[PDB]
């Protein structure tokens, strides 16, 4: 493609050096891949060698999309972003709809293809530099910077945004209903239509982005494939902040009316208009665990009061666009897990559970994964940004695996818990 | 002695200027020895003589050594190593020889002038500047700069490896067959060309290296292969360790007892079992070099049980990327590991230990996990690929840990070793408590001044204990109190606690800690048949909890 407007010109945080991180190693199946990659986009002017005067480094993996026969390469510029980003969500910042997260249906759309065409800032290319690493060190890696507007870069659609909006209003005008979203790489699509008619109104919109240059190799065929389902269509009207039920039973144990109640005693920190002490005078015979306690007059009326002001959600939990986003998740067992998106300690803008299957065909590195990455698709539906997982897992085993069952092109921050909790059937 | 490659630009730190720093005091007569130098590297091109005009003076030193017939002479230029921008960092690591591939014919060349070879970036040439004052009065005296990459200079290692590896893509590209490792001034060639093909083909690459003005060698090295090279031992169809002695004192200095865990370390990669468990523990504070620490008795043991080990030599295999790549894990019971990575029975590729060196309370499951975990990340360094584990760990207890742990995890392909010491899970708490078994509702508390505190416990049955307790903690109370319901109790039995922290060590399945307390609690849950732990909030209790509480 022809040159278009000169580069635009990239400047930093003032006194902030680029990005210097270290590269994974990586298993020599992938630094291959990595390699044909790199030698076909060198081929096309998209990326060219460096020399040893460009002291900069961002790391590399070699994940795989559509995990069917080709690689395809992820760099990580979660640095970089924080090195620029934070003057390019302010000087050319994407607003974000606070109405994306109320649409019936949610299709993201990978456009990551459009940026490989427009240059970038000269001065600026070195700051992009990266390393295919040799197995063994036998070799200095192979160093690489860009020429055209990187993928997995918050600087990128920044750049495109004009560009963007531009082949997006001869289908805005068409359809005023759809809410479109461009987070990074992907464009978030969300319509109140129905299920049949928001697949083909998605149609009319990849053709329409085709037939202004713009590919969008996600789809595959719709025709003929064996058994698989779409990658991603979400729903957003189901998410919310899940009540916490209480155990129905029947009758009580000491020991059940002792694991009393779940998470209460814990949940005046989150609902604090509760009273537990009715039902603490249940017992205090120092019974044995297992002998049944009966129901008394002031045990029920701090049970029944107990529980529908439980499904009363807290109040005065808003969202604070200053502070970051944070994702906890908890390990659950039999293929489930828990999460809790939250800004303040026990003020919760979201929880929800992930589920796999009854197991036997996936593992946990897995299963995490897929949560990190389902939990982040909501938190850009919601409010546009990622948040910071604070992970079950030992550091290393995730640092290795982790862009094994990774289908995602962005990033979200990282962090890894030593110290597990009694919260696990709290939730 | 130089070359038309071309020169690499280089930066200033964007604020900075070159170094006008000087030498006033002289060398008397050595003055004269540093001019026979400079007018021998001016007529080699390597430097040339410039008027002082806008200079940036650097300090100028020379140094003799013992019996020198030819003098030599260096600048230091330490502070335009501050002033000059930053490169990419040069090889982190080395190969290590495990994974190398074994071939017909191995060449080492030693690069001559190497840095001197490699000419330096012109508008960069004006900071490297440096003076030869003579006598007194400021007489005009001799200012030289750099043509090529200076000896100390913060740039000259990486613009070297940059050079030399763009000179060797005419010859590797001529060369596919010719393997060629670079590393400093060294470069390995190798091959599986017959000799004859061989030798013709490193004469090929000399003459290559010398018309792009890099000298090497015909005949220089003072040792034949084996190579003396990195602390290692490379032989054509093995590797060791470049043999290593510890040695025997009266007294240890801190310093000392540093060497020899480095040098036992070193050892660890091919000699198996070894250990450094007391030997690390005595450099665990208060740090201070030249203190002299005590030997203990059990670092006494393990250091002859690694004498005992170093006394016989062993060799590893290179890497045969047709075979597997098999990894075993053994465990070696107090807290430490070994394993050893092979393609084949009778010999390892190398071998290694796990510290274990978190927390002070662990167990042998999650060890095992981290262990899995180290040697798969040190597998995808030096051979690219994970290996098949062999462990000694049957596949229900790793199911029932795995299903239970709160963390995820994972792990390749791995098979069971009948061979002991097995990974057991050597007691499981009850999931629902138990019907017709006594429930004790313990307590324990304590004053964090007097260090005085009670351990007790009240039962359903009506039966009480209160044991006093000095030398104590609220957390020493409150896993006593646990402890003693165990001590009093039968086959089965429940325990209440108001502990968080208690209730914490116990879940966590310990099967071994650095507590002797929990040790003996550990013993007393292996000996019990069901035991099941419930939690209840401290202060707002049912009320059997303050019965032994208001004691203190
Ligand atoms: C001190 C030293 C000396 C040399 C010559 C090397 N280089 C080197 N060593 C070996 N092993 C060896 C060492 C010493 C002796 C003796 N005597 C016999 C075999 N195999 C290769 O080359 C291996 C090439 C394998 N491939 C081929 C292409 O894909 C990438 C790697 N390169 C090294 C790494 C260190």
């Amino acid at each position: 493609p022809i040159s278009p407007i000169e580069t635009v010109p990239v400047k930093l945080k003032p006194g902030m050096d680029g990005p210097k991180v270290k590269q994974w190693p990586l298993t020599e199946e992938k630094i291959k891949a990595l390699v044909e990659i790199c030698t076909e986009m060198e081929k096309e002017g998209k990326i060219s060698k460096i020399g040893p005067e460009n002291p900069y480094n961002t790391p590399v993996f070699a994940i795989k999309k559509k995990d069917s026969t080709k690689w395809r390469k992820l760099v990580d510029f979660r640095e970089l972003n924080k090195r620029t980003q934070d003057f390019w969500e302010v000087q050319l910042g994407i607003p974000h709809p606070a109405g994306l997260k109320k649409k019936k249906s949610v299709t993201v759309l990978d456009v990551g293809d459009a940026y490989f065409s427009v240059p970038l800032d000269e001065d600026f290319r070195k700051y992009t530099a990266f390393t295919i690493p040799s197995i063994n060190n036998e070799t200095p890696g192979i160093r690489y910077q860009y020429n055209v507007l990187p993928q997995g870069w918050k600087g990128s659609p920044a750049i495109f945004q004009s560009s963007m909006t531009k082949i997006l209003e001869p289908f805005k005008k068409q359809n005023p209903d759809i809410v479109i979203y461009q987070y990074m790489d992907d464009l978030y699509v969300g319509s109140d239509l129905e299920i049949g008619q928001h697949r083909t109104k998605i149609e009319e919109l990849r053709q329409h982005l085709l037939r202004w240059g713009l590919t969008t190799p996600d789809k595959k065929h719709q025709k003929e494939p064996p058994f698989l389902w779409m990658g991603y269509e979400l729903h957003p009207d189901k998410w919310t902040v899940q009540p916490i039920v209480l155990p129905e039973k029947d009758s009580w144990t000491v020991n059940d009316i002792q694991k009393l109640v779940g998470k209460l005693n814990w949940a005046s920190q989150i609902y604090p208009g509760i009273k537990v002490r009715q039902l603490s005078k249940l017992l205090r015979g120092t019974k044995a665990l297992t002998e049944v306690i009966p129901l008394t007059e002031e045990a029920e009326l701090e049970l029944a009061e107990n529980r529908e002001i439980l499904k009363e959600p807290v109040h005065g939990v808003y969202y604070d666009p200053s502070k970051d986003l944070i994702a906890e998740i908890q390990k659950q067992g039999q293929g489930q897990w828990t999460y809790q998106i939250y800004q303040e300690p026990f003020k919760n803008l979201k929880t929800g559970k992930y589920a796999r299957m009854r197991g036997a065909h996936t593992n946990d590195v897995k299963q995490l994964t897929e949560a990190v990455q389902k939990i982040t698709t909501e938190s850009i539906v919601i409010w546009g940004k990622t948040p910071k997982f604070k992970l079950p897992i030992q550091k290393e085993t995730w640092e290795t695996w982790w862009t094994e069952y990774w289908q995602a092109t962005w990033i979200p921050e990282w962090e890894f818990v030593n110290t597990p909790p009694l919260v696990k059937l709290w939730y | 002695p130089i070359s038309p490659i071309e020169t690499v630009p280089v930066k200033l730190k964007p604020g900075m200027d070159g170094p006008k720093v000087k030498q006033w005091p002289l060398t008397e007569e050595k003055i004269k020895a540093l001019v026979e130098i400079c007018t021998e590297m001016e007529k080699e091109g390597k430097i040339s003589k410039i008027g002082p005009e806008n200079p940036y003076n650097t300090p100028v030193f020379a140094i003799k050594k013992k019996d020198s017939t030819k003098w030599r002479k260096l600048v230091d230029f330490r502070e335009l190593n501050k002033r000059t921008q930053d490169f990419w960092e040069v090889q982190l690591g080395i190969p290590h020889p495990a994974g190398l591939k074994k071939k017909k014919s191995v060449t080492v060349l030693d690069v001559g002038d190497a840095y001197f070879s490699v000419p330096l970036d012109e508008d960069f040439r004006k900071y490297t500047a440096f003076t030869i004052p003579s006598i007194n009065n400021e007489t005009p005296g001799i200012r030289y700069q750099y043509n090529v990459l200076p000896q100390g200079w913060k740039g000259s290692p990486a613009i070297f490896q940059s050079s030399m590896t763009k000179i060797l893509e005419p010859f590797a590209a001529q060369n596919p067959d010719i393997v060629i490792y670079q590393y400093m001034d060294d470069l390995y060639v190798g091959s599986d060309l017959e000799i004859g093909q061989h030798r013709t083909k490193i004469e090929e690459l000399r003459q290559h290296l010398l018309r792009w003005g890099l000298t090497t060698p015909d005949k220089k090295h003072q040792k034949e292969p084996p190579f003396l090279w990195m602390g290692y031992e490379l032989h054509p169809d093995k590797w060791t360790v470049q043999p290593i002695v510890l040695p025997e004192k009266d007294s240890w200095t801190v310093n000392d007892i540093q060497k020899l865990v480095g040098k036992l370390n070193w050892a660890s990669q091919i000699y198996p079992g070894i250990k450094v468990r007391q030997l690390s523990k005595l450099l665990r504070g208060t740090k201070a070099l030249t203190e002299v620490i005590p030997l203990t008795e059990e670092a006494e043991l393990e250091l002859a049980e690694n004498r005992e080990i170093l006394k016989e030599p062993v060799h590893g295999v290179y890497y045969d990327p047709s075979k597997d790549l098999i990894a075993e894990i053994q465990k070696q019971g107090q807290g430490q590991w070994t394993y050893q990575i092979y393609q084949e029975p009778f010999k390892n590729l190398k071998t290694g230990k796990y510290a274990r060196m978190r927390g002070a309370h662990t167990n042998d499951v999650k060890q095992l996990t981290e262990a899995v975990q180290k040697i798969t990340t040190e597998s995808i360094v030096i051979w690219g690929k994970t290996p098949k584990f062999k462990l000694p760990i049957q596949k229900e207890t790793w199911e029932t840990w795995w299903t239970e742990y709160w963390q995820a995890t994972w792990i390749p392909e791995w098979e069971f070793v009948n061979t002991p010491p097995l990974v057991k899970l050597w007691y499981q708490l009850e999931k629902e408590p138990i019907v017709g078994a006594e429930t004790f509702y313990v307590d324990g508390a304590a004053n964090r001044e007097t260090k005085l505190g009670k351990a007790g416990y009240v039962t359903n049955k009506g039966r009480q204990k209160v044991v006093p307790l000095t030398n104590t903690t609220n957390q020493k109370t409150e896993l006593q109190a646990i402890y003693l319901a165990l001590q009093d109790s039968g086959l089965e039995v429940n325990i209440v606690t108001d502990s968080q922290y208690a209730l914490g060590i116990i879940q966590a399945q310990p099967d071994k800690s650095e507590s002797e307390l929990v040790n003996q609690i550990i013993e007393q849950l292996i000996k019990k048949e069901k035991v099941y732990l419930a939690w209840v909030p401290a202060h707002k209790g049912i009320g059997g909890n303050e019965q032994v509480d208001k004691l203190v």
